[PDB]
RNA sequence: UUUUUUUUUUUUUUU
């Protein structure tokens, strides 16, 4: 529950996989992940409740 | 000569039939091609080759003695297993499978004089002299027939099928065989398509392998289907304990327990399917017999070397594996560079065990003594040729295709101890 | 040709003591330390246990075998499955100077499947992340890593 | 309890557009066979998938009153795998994706 | 008595034990159970002949005139009863999926027919004045692109 | 809105230049080490720090029953590398029942314990100038 | 399959009716429960395990 | 356009020549010769074939042009290789070394004569 | 970026890959006469 | 004498005009929703002139080594020279291309 | 006959019929189209300097081939002969009334 | 009845684009047939 | 023992089990998903 | 089936 002030609620974080992302080779190469993208990573599944 | 070259094109044609899952002989070859190119590209700055040649300038061939292993051939460049081990251990896994002939035909039915005990092959003459014993021209001769095969039938039959008497048979049988003749008088694609006239055959076999047929005005419509389009093979050993077991009732001769047969008879017919076995079905086995190359006995003798190798050999294919070229310990990439070279293939290449045959008595059964040196005349149709034998003449061409392969003529330049050198030569047009 | 580092004969030197004599020494090394690092049991029970000395044992070897991979010159796509680098060093070197026809040039991929070296590695590579990890997440469960260098 | 999880089956299917490139496949895995551990490999049931097809039409050279017409097609194939009680995971998944 | 021992001692047990049930030599000569397959447009049947005088059912449990109504359609689907004597004899199963009306009537026909011949190989030469074995393989031609709506539909 | 997009050819004027500058520094970095070891080293400079208050750590587990173990990724873990420093090791009749620890017969421990063709092979290497 | 799963008369009742007949096999006696409203696998795979739990909770009443 | 007489040797240009196909086939075949101008048409994709063919019931030629060395795997296959009878073999002309070549794709020249025409013939 | 071991290009940790200087099987075979569009640098002429 | 290089079509300020539609009803897609939330919900009938240069139906088939936004199809997206060229150059032998069928 | 029925004429005989190895092969395995080319390697055939490592005699050699051969071609038609004619009474006698 | 050569009949006539296990071709050739004239150009120019 | 060259080493039972679970599952989704499959998703009678 | 049913047929599939 204390794991994040701005959301308090018992289960919230999952756990991230490590699965390969990214291109092989395009003019996007150093991209990674997204700001938003990055949030829904470490979780367990999205959610409409901010 | 129109006759010499109609032989040899007829010959590849049998070959061919040999080789269902195989390329055409217009692939295979460029593979080799690439595959003798690839070994020497990779083996040109080996350190084995290298110091080889450093030696021979500084005047010393050998330091201490030989280092590389006494197991390894290389020729032009490709790997080859020895040529006098194969023929050991083929031989002596045949020769085991003849030994049931005392307890079949020397005990029960004797074919006269079947041969000496093993002149040089014994694997096909027993079988053709054993055969040999049923025959039939003229129907009105049938009646004669049963009074010289009934009572050597007697022992191994049925015991309701052995009370008769020799003219009690005869009675059936001559009118059996009137009725088919009549009747062959959609059943013409399979008596003048597969059957291969000679002119000069007096006599034909009968209840075979297609003379039996056609026995009522009428047969069955699903029959050709499964001789013609396909032969079902899942059922060979359903087929095989129903009629196994006609024979042997287990209570005559025969032995009481037979369990483990049907098992073990499935496999060999799988084998034979890559051999080519569907094909003889649809195709009446005549041609094989005739067109086929044949030469002399082969006669060599048994060095030490090579009778150790053979060993090696009736190992690996017990579990079905039946070349060495797949397994390792033979590559000569590994054995130039000083990689990690064992002769460790009897324990990890062999590890799945084989619990039908036997467990680690190979040679217990099969005896690697017999022929062998023992080993060291012409058939009744071998002698009749033109001096050159059969399989000479279809070597010949196919040497002079492979080796005149393009804008060439690669010529003889030696011919003594077998050993021999080619170069190149400019070809002119016509 | 002026200078010696583009003439034919330099080219071919650095095309087998680095493509293919130094793909083998990866592969022997890969396969050596399969056996003296030997696991529990099964690659996949292993990780549904998360038990000790496997995570630590697993992490090792990945190390041991990155550092022991041989930087190819000619190819740059610096492959880490070992089975892949034996198989695509032979297609460079045959496509260089082996064939000697159109046909042959299309029968390429046929002659590496007919080695029988090649095929001894094909039933040996990494699992597929998407295997276990679905499994995991169906029991609910936050404190399990696939990544076995994560994990220890 | 995930510990006590068991690959039960394993149903692999393919999706090949050509004749030849899906013959390449069957040899393939079935030389990858032969070569476990245990004493019997792993031998998968097939199962073929039919071939799916597909041709638009389209009207034809223009400035023509639809005379004649000209198809376009394209075929495909497919076919499926069966696996029970895959005991090896490494030796099976490794094996089809090779 | 000789002869019928080497006959009836082979029927028996060994390759086929399935042809073991006969009615006498004349009158009947038929086999107690026998199947066939017959195929005719977009169809397929399956017919399979046992003893017994009951009626004739064809799926679902229903009777036969009420899948083919019309008189000419029921006389084709027992056209080689009557030829063979089978009349009251044994019975009739029909078994089809897709077709139309008078397409499935067709197929009956071809199936029943490999049915006699597999029951007794002597009743087959008499079937052949009604051309009874023979089948229509070719379908349907395809419809022609361009102008033409139909196969060969002209157009002003 | 992304089904729509997927439509008509894409940009020309933003491919890669082939430069001859970025060409030699690629080649340049393609030969750098792996010097990561994320993992290795949070291992390392560990056991020691273990093995210095192995007797403050050994009356740990006295006081604890194995039901009171509900806590495996910190229990089980440090049960197991604690038994790598000292294989033998009776705390009491109580023991784990072959399934939160396996012991084994044959484990590893931190106190550890070529052919004629590769031995001929080095002694003409470096024989030959 | 409903029948190894040991449930009273009146909570088997119950397990199929919020459900409905469609997710119900009358031949062999199996349930199948499907979800998927996310695109990703993960994410997916993690909400069928909690709506699972949620369903047993209010079936046993 | 250089002729063979710059360098061609035994070392790498052996097999980096073109040339014309000798063939001249005679003798019945079965229907009309349909499955002989298939099987032709079918091992003549794989070698890369250029030049045309010509196939009938008893009349059976044409030009054949590519390269030295995958024409020499054709002499073979049309000698021996041959499901069908064969009577003789005959020989026109041949030609190594050429630079190009002339056709461009392979094809079988068939007789696509209106029936209407066949009974005055 | 996938994560199939066997994949040729999924392993590539550079923006960079080999060119073949020389090929004898064209991948763009024509069924034709016909040429390749785009390669023909220098205009054509006529007669005139 | 040269047929086109089918990678770049050539200029056309008609085909331009209709992939810039594309962009903005994709950031305008959110707003769509919004107008017909708040008349369902009301109660009321209306219409939404904003709609009429942002709308999705603005666009409509074009093709790619064209220009024509006549004769394209979703599958091919092309006109009837254009995939006579790409067929005819040996392109879609890979993709499961056989034109021995009729 | 007991113990030389049940695991010795169903079984030794797959032995001797596995000869796949040496039929799948061409007829001229070491002898290739390529056979004149410059296959072999200059530096260690041409000076015949070696003994083991290259052996140039594949082109006249043929009389250990011949004999090979020859040895495997008669069993081909035993099994044909006696395997194949076997399941054909099978199958002929199951369908006879 | 024909069963074999008539495959395929169904799912040519009576089945939706997006309701069938077709898939989409256009997609692959976009980035590849762009990418060919890439390696023409630059190619020889990068070597010489 | 008794085992076969090209066959699979498992039970008969098992598959037969196993067989059984494939072909529920196969007529359930097929049942659910023609249910949900209308023209204008989110559309409903006289919802408005 | 004498406590059985209470009935027309399609353009991919029981591999």
């Amino acid at each position: 529950d204390a794991l994040h002030p701005h959301h308090p609620f018992r289960n919230h974080f999952g756990f991230e996989s490590s699965v390969p992302y990214g291109v092989v080779g395009s003019i996007s190469m150093g991209k990674g992940r997204k700001k938003i993208e990055k949030e829904l990573a470490r979780l367990r599944y999205p959610t409409l409740q901010r | 000569l129109q006759e010499l070259e109609s032989f040899v094109g007829s010959a590849l044609r049998t070959y061919r039939l040999l080789r269902p899952h195989a390329l055409p002989f217009y692939k295979e070859d460029s593979l080799l091609s690439m595959q003798s190119k690839l070994n020497e590209a990779t083996l040109k700055h080996s350190p084995l080759v290298h110091d080889l040649v450093e030696l021979k300038k500084r005047n010393l061939s050998v330091p201490s003695d030989l280092l590389p292993p006494d197991f390894n051939a290389l020729q032009f460049s490709l790997p080859v297993v020895s040529a006098r081990g194969f023929l050991l251990a083929l031989s002596a896994a045949a020769n085991s499978v003849a030994e049931d002939l005392e307890f079949l035909c020397r005990r029960l039915s004797v074919p006269n004089l079947p041969h000496p005990t093993h002149p040089f092959r014994l694997k096909l003459l027993l079988d053709a002299l054993f055969e040999s014993f049923k025959l039939r021209k003229d129907p009105h001769y049938a009646h004669d027939w049963a009074q010289r095969n009934w009572p050597r039938l007697q022992a191994a039959m049925p015991e309701p099928l052995s009370e008769l008497s020799a003219d009690s048979v005869g009675l059936w049988l001559k009118a059996h065989l009137e009725r088919v003749i009549e009747n062959q008088r959609d059943g013409r694609g399979r008596l003048l398509a597969q059957k291969f006239p000679l002119k000069s055959d007096e006599e034909d076999l009968y209840s075979l392998a297609d003379d039996f047929i056609f026995d009522h005005e009428i047969v069955d419509e699903q029959f050709c289907d499964e001789r013609l389009s396909q032969f079902p093979i899942d059922k060979a050993g359903e087929l095989f304990r129903r009629v196994a077991d006609f024979f042997g009732l287990t209570k005559g001769p025969q032995p009481a327990v037979n369990d483990a047969v049907v098992a073990q008879f499935q496999n060999l017919v799988y084998t034979l399917d890559e051999i080519g076995l569907s094909n003889w079905m649809k195709m009446d086995t005549r041609e094989i017999e005739e067109f086929l190359p044949e030469g002399d006995p082969p006669s060599f003798a048994a060095s030490q070397q090579d009778l150790d190798a053979a060993r090696l050999l009736l190992k690996a294919a017990a579990r079905g594996k039946a070349n060495l070229l797949d397994f390792e310990a033979l590559d000569p990439y590994k054995l130039l560079h000083g990689f990690d070279f064992k002769t460790v293939q009897e324990e990890l290449a062999t590890l799945p065990p084989n619990p039908f045959l036997t467990d680690a008595d190979i040679d217990e059964l099969f005896d690697i003594t017999t022929a062998a040196v023992s080993m060291n005349a012409s058939l009744r149709n071998f002698k009749a040729k033109f001096g050159r034998t059969p399989l000479e003449a279809l070597l010949d061409s196919e040497e002079k295709f492979l080796t005149s392969a393009g804008p060439v003529d690669w010529l003889k330049d030696e011919d003594e101890n077998g050993e021999a050198f080619v170069s190149w030569r400019w070809k002119r047009p016509a | 040709y002026i200078t010696s580092a583009n003439f034919s004969e330099p080219v071919e030197l650095l095309s087998l003591a680095e493509d293919l004599h130094k793909a083998e020494i990866y592969t022997q090394t890969t396969e050596k330390l399969e056996k003296q690092w030997p696991a529990a049991g099964g690659v996949a029970k292993g990780i549904q246990g998360d038990q000790f000395f496997d995570v630590m044992a697993a992490a090792v070897r990945e190390d041991l075998q990155d550092q022991s991979r041989p930087v190819l010159v000619n190819e740059l796509t610096d492959h880490e499955n070992p089975y892949c680098m034996k198989r695509e060093a032979l297609r460079r070197l045959v496509l260089h100077a082996c064939t000697r026809n159109c046909l042959d040039e299309t029968l390429t991929d046929t002659l590496l499947d007919r080695r029988a070296d090649l095929q001894r590695l094909r039933s040996k590579a990494r699992l597929p992340p998407e295997v276990l990890e679905p499994l995991a997440a169906f029991v609910g469960i936050t404190r399990f890593s696939f990544d076995r260098r994560a994990r220890l | 309890a995930l510990s006590a999880y068991s690959l039960r089956s394993l149903i692999v299917t393919y999706n090949s557009r050509n004749r030849s490139s899906m013959n390449a496949t069957i040899e393939n895995l079935k030389n990858a066979l032969r070569w476990t551990s245990p004493s019997e490999s792993s031998s998968p049931s097939s199962a073929p998938s039919s071939a799916p097809s597909s041709a638009p039409s389209s009207s034809w050279s223009p400035f023509k009153y639809k005379y004649a017409l000209r198809h376009y097609v394209f075929e495909d194939h497919r076919y499926a795998f069966a696996f029970y009680d895959v005991n090896s995971v490494q030796e099976v998944v490794s094996a089809a994706l090779g | 008595s000789s002869d019928s021992a080497l006959i009836s001692g082979a029927i028996v047990r060994a390759f086929n034990p399935e042809r073991m049930k006969v009615f006498m030599h004349n009158g009947c000569e038929w086999l107690w159970q026998a199947e066939g397959t017959g195929t005719r447009k977009r169809a397929a049947a399956h017919v399979i002949i046992r003893r017994g005088t009951g009626q004739v059912r064809v799926n679902n449990d229903e009777d036969l005139y009420v899948r083919w109504p019309f008189y000419y359609n029921r006389m084709d689907v027992l056209q080689p009863f009557f030829l063979t004597g089978t009349a009251g004899i044994y019975d009739l199963f029909i078994h089809v999926r897709g077709g139309g009306s008078s397409g499935q009537a067709g197929a009956v026909r071809l199936a029943v027919g490999r049915a006699l011949v597999s029951a007794c190989p002597a009743c087959a030469r008499l079937l052949e004045e009604d051309m009874v074995l023979y089948e229509d393989t070719r379908q349907r031609m395809p419809k022609m692109p361009g102008r033409m709506k139909a196969r060969k539909m002209r157009t002003w | 809105g992304r089904q729509m997009m997927k439509w008509y050819w894409p940009s020309k004027y933003m491919l890669q230049d082939v430069q001859m500058a970025q060409y030699f520094q690629m080649q340049a970095m393609r030969f750098a080490p792996r010097p990561a070891h994320v993992s290795l080293t949070t291992l390392s400079a560990t056991m020691e720090q273990c093995w210095k208050k192995r007797d403050a750590v050994r009356a740990f587990f006295q006081s604890i029953d194995e039901k009171v173990l509900r806590e495996n990724p910190t229990l089980q873990d440090l049960y197991g590398l604690y038994r790598t420093l000292c294989p033998d090791d009776p705390l009491r009749t109580p023991v784990d029942p072959a399934l939160w620890r396996d012991p084994g017969f044959t484990w590893q421990h931190t106190a550890d314990q070529l052919s004629a063709l590769a031995e001929t092979g080095l002694g003409q290497s470096a024989s030959e100038l | 399959r409903v029948a190894d799963l040991k449930l009273s008369d009146s909570q088997e009742q119950r397990l199929l009716d919020i459900l409905g007949p469609e997710r119900y096999d009358e031949q062999t006696g199996v349930v199948c429960l499907e979800a998927d409203v996310f695109p990703q696998l993960n994410h997916n795979a993690a909400y069928l395990g909690d709506i699972l739990q949620q369903l047993m909770r209010e079936v046993k009443k | 356009t250089a002729p063979r007489v710059v360098r061609d040797r035994d070392e790498t240009n052996f097999h980096e020549m073109l040339g014309k196909f000798r063939f001249d086939l005679q003798g019945s075949f079965k229907e009309n010769g349909d499955m002989l101008r298939d099987s032709l048409l079918q091992v003549g994709r794989d070698l890369f074939l250029v030049g045309w063919v010509k196939c009938r019931s008893r009349f059976a030629t044409g030009h054949i042009q590519g390269d030295v060395h995958a024409l020499s795997y054709m002499r073979r296959y049309l000698e021996k290789h041959v499901d069908e009878s064969v009577s003789s073999v005959r020989f026109y002309e041949e030609n190594f070394g050429m630079p190009l070549l002339e056709y461009e794709r392979l094809s079988a020249v068939n007789d696509f004569r209106a029936p209407g025409k066949k009974q005055q013939h | 970026r996938s994560s199939n071991p066997f994949c040729l290009l999924s392993a590539n940790k550079t923006g960079w890959l080999q060119w073949s200087p020389k090929q004898r099987v064209p991948f763009p075979q024509p069924l034709g006469k016909r040429k390749v569009g785009g390669t023909d640098p220098q205009p054509p002429v006529f007669p005139k | 004498l040269n047929p086109p290089p089918i990678a770049f079509p050539s200029f056309n300020r008609r085909c331009q005009k209709d992939w810039l539609a594309r962009r903005a009803f994709a950031e305008n897609e959110v707003n769509g929703r919004i107008y017909k939330n708040v008349y369902q919900n009301l109660g009321f009938k209306g219409p939404i002139p904003i709609l009429n240069k942002v709308g999705q139906y603005r666009i409509r088939m074009r093709c790619i080594s064209g220009g024509y936004s006549r004769g394209i199809f979703r599958f091919t997206r092309m006109a009837r020279m254009g995939m006579l060229q790409l067929a005819r150059e040996g392109w879609l032998k890979k993709y499961g291309y056989r034109p021995g069928l009729f | 006959p007991a113990e030389r029925l049940h695991s010795l004429f169903a079984r030794a005989d797959v032995l001797a019929h596995l000869l796949h190895s040496r039929l799948a092969l061409p007829l001229l395995y070491p002898l290739n189209s390529g056979g004149a080319l410059t296959n072999p390697l200059n530096s260690a055939a041409s000076p015949d300097s070696p003994a083991a490592l290259n052996s140039i005699a594949t082109s006249r050699w043929k009389r250990e081939e011949v004999m090979s051969a020859l040895a495997t071609v008669t069993p081909l038609v035993l099994a044909a002969t006696s395997v194949s004619r076997f399941l054909k009474t099978a199958h002929a006698l199951s369908y006879f009334a | 009845a024909f069963r074999y050569r008539r495959e395929g009949q169904f799912t040519k006539f009576r089945v939706h684009f997006d309701r069938s296990g077709f898939r989409p071709y256009i997609d692959e050739l976009k980035w590849e047939i762009m990418d060919w004239h890439y390696k023409r150009a630059m190619g020889p120019q990068m070597k010489k | 023992a008794t085992v076969l060259r090209g066959h699979c080493p498992t039970d008969k039972e098992f598959i037969r089990r196993a067989l059984e679970e494939e072909q529920a599952v196969e007529r359930i989704r097929k049942k659910l998903d023609k249910k949900q499959l209308q023209w204008f998703p989110g559309k409903t009678p006289w919802a408005p």
